[PDB]
């Protein structure tokens, strides 16, 4: 029940035999079972509250578990690691991850490997708050995801990059994977419903722009005046669109004023309602 | 004397742009002296200097409110030539300005004290060139308000150009 002996004995036990120890066969069924020695350490380590201890230990089971050739539990493992770091006061846990993907990347376990790769991301931004790495992340992923059949997943993820691509300032990069997100869900009438925000971001998504790419992008939305649900996506969208090609920096951020009442605008909308409340101003003021 | 070349830049801080006077360097001209700017074989202004550590030498800043005046644009060549007023006739003794609040985000219904204005005014824009039609930019109580001068009296004959001194009144 010591932490720092089995620490010690899985030490002991992890080294290619030889000689009188050797034997006649051996190998692996050693460094098995110095790994399940490190396990049970991380695992009082965690039962003592000590985390960074027992995912320095899981990192040394893993690390063994590689040296067996073992690659599957090992990435479970290094899982397991990134777990504890993340619920501890050390940082490691991007590491870990990291170590685990290219596991579960050169085994093939795409599916996994994406289940794990949108995590990741999902701690390079709120942990480290480097979207910079996020997004890639978040990319890559999509991409195994909508290589797995699993459009859904594969477009949570796109929402995911369009979404802080957008905060980063790439919006074009953005209106395209809105664009594309967006005729890849009508094949969906079980999506249909949602497809509206996906066409107000692209509109909202202006790169500098001077024209009607957003005027456009609300003119091929199919909009039913009978169906309700559209009152929360382009009728405001042109009335925007005018306040902006008319340097009206009133009409605008009055028209965001009227329909924050009737659909609440959200943190993301504000940001970049606000951008584009600016563009209009410095436009007004040239 | 012969009108050099320059460079239209953009106006260093926020107060020489409120006293709608042509920002230059020290190396240059010197803060007093007027100017024509020179654009097109056609198009002739005035304006007031006032030097900075903050210009670049080969160049004179311009604020937001004289560029949509003088057309001016941040990065074209321009001639400037000293100019020198004739106090002998026209000095301006009346001079009508149409004022409203310059950022329309910022208007009140509260009462403003014009003589508190002209008096203000004055101690400010004193030995300064003001056109007809001219526009600028006034701070009366930390309050950016939006000038535009409609005529011009001399000190009572009817100028396009004079020049503000102390005993100038202004409605």
């Amino acid at each position: 029940a010591e932490a720092m002996a089995l620490l010690a004995e899985a030490e002991r036990k992890v080294k290619n035999s030889q000689s009188f120890f050797s034997g006649l066969f051996g190998g692996s069924s050693k460094i098995e079972e110095a790994c399940e020695i490190y396990a049970r350490a991380a695992n009082m380590f965690k039962m003592a509250k000590n985390w960074s201890a027992a995912g320095n230990a899981f990192c040394q089971a893993a690390q063994l578990h590689l040296q067996l050739q073992s690659k599957h539990d090992a990435a479970t493992c290094f899982v397991d690691a990134g777990n504890a770091f993340k619920k501890a006061d050390p940082q490691e846990a991007i590491n870990c991850l990291m170590r685990a993907i290219e596991i579960y990347t050169d085994m093939g376990r795409f599916t996994i490997a994406a289940k794990h790769h949108i995590s990741i991301a999902e701690i390079y931004e709120t942990e480290l708050v480097d979207v910079e790495k996020a997004i890639a992340h978040y990319e890559q992923s999509a991409d195994y995801y909508k290589g797995e059949e699993s459009n859904s997943s594969a477009n949570k993820c796109l929402l995911k990059v369009a979404g802080y691509a957008a905060q980063l300032e790439q919006y074009q990069k953005a209106i395209d994977i809105y664009e594309q997100v967006g005729t890849s869900a009508m094949d969906s009438p079980l999506l249909k419903y949602s497809a509206k925000d996906y066409f107000f971001k692209a509109a909202l998504c202006h790169f500098c722009i001077d024209m009607l790419n957003a005027k456009l992008a609300v003119q091929k939305y199919e909009e039913l005046f009978p169906a309700f649900s559209d009152s929360r996506e382009c009728k405001l969208m042109k009335k925007l669109l005018e306040a902006h090609e008319e340097q009206n920096v009133d009409s605008y951020t009055e028209s965001v004023k009227e329909y924050d009442s009737i659909s609440r605008l959200d943190q993301w909308l504000t940001t970049m309602l606000l951008r584009i409340k600016k563009t209009i101003q410095g436009d007004e003021e040239d | 004397m012969a009108g050099r070349s320059m460079q239209a830049a953009r106006c260093p801080t926020d107060e020489l742009s409120l006293s709608n006077c042509a920002v230059v360097s020290e190396k240059d001209y010197q803060s007093g002296q007027h100017v024509i700017v020179r654009t097109s074989p056609n198009h002739k202004y005035i304006f007031t200097l006032r030097t900075h550590p903050s210009v670049v030498p080969g160049s004179v800043a311009f604020s937001l409110p004289q560029r949509k005046w003088a057309g001016l644009s941040i990065g074209q060549e321009i001639e400037v030539a000293l100019y020198s007023f004739d106090k002998a006739k026209q000095c301006i003794g009346t001079m009508t300005i149409e004022i409203d609040f310059l950022q329309k985000k910022n208007i009140d219904s509260n009462p403003y004290d014009t003589d508190k204005m002209a008096a203000e005014f004055i101690q400010q824009f004193n030995n300064q060139a003001f056109s007809v039609g001219q526009q600028l930019v006034f701070s009366f109580n930390d309050k950016l308000f939006g000038l535009l001068v409609k005529d011009i009296e001399a000190m009572r004959q009817k100028i396009e150009v004079g020049l503000v001194v102390g005993n100038s009144q202004v409605a």
